[PDB]
């Protein structure tokens, strides 16, 4: 935001616990806030699996 | 404007879940000795 000059806004996980795959075929967490679709960035430690 | 680059790096990190790549460097290149390591 400070050398591309644009804005931000930030949420909390209701999670909030490296979220998983769940039995719902879906991730919970910080995961399927994403995959809902329903904030947009997430920046933590992320080991990716394909 | 190509997006099967995703579908490249699927492989890729699967790749890297397998060591694969390792195994595709000990053709060309193997890990052991040259005389006796």
């Amino acid at each position: 935001a400070k050398a591309l000059g644009f804005k931000y806004e930030i949420y909390q996980a209701p999670d909030g616990r490296y979220g998983h795959q769940l039995h719902n075929t879906s991730w919970n967490g910080m995961i399927g806030e994403l995959i809902s679709k329903r904030a947009d960035l997430a920046i933590s430690a992320i080991t990716i699996t394909p | 404007g190509s997006p099967y680059r995703d579908l490249f790096s699927q492989r890729i990190l699967e790749l890297q879940d397998t060591g694969d790549l390792d195994v595709l460097k000990q053709k060309w290149w193997p890990h052991t000795g040259r005389c006796d390591l």
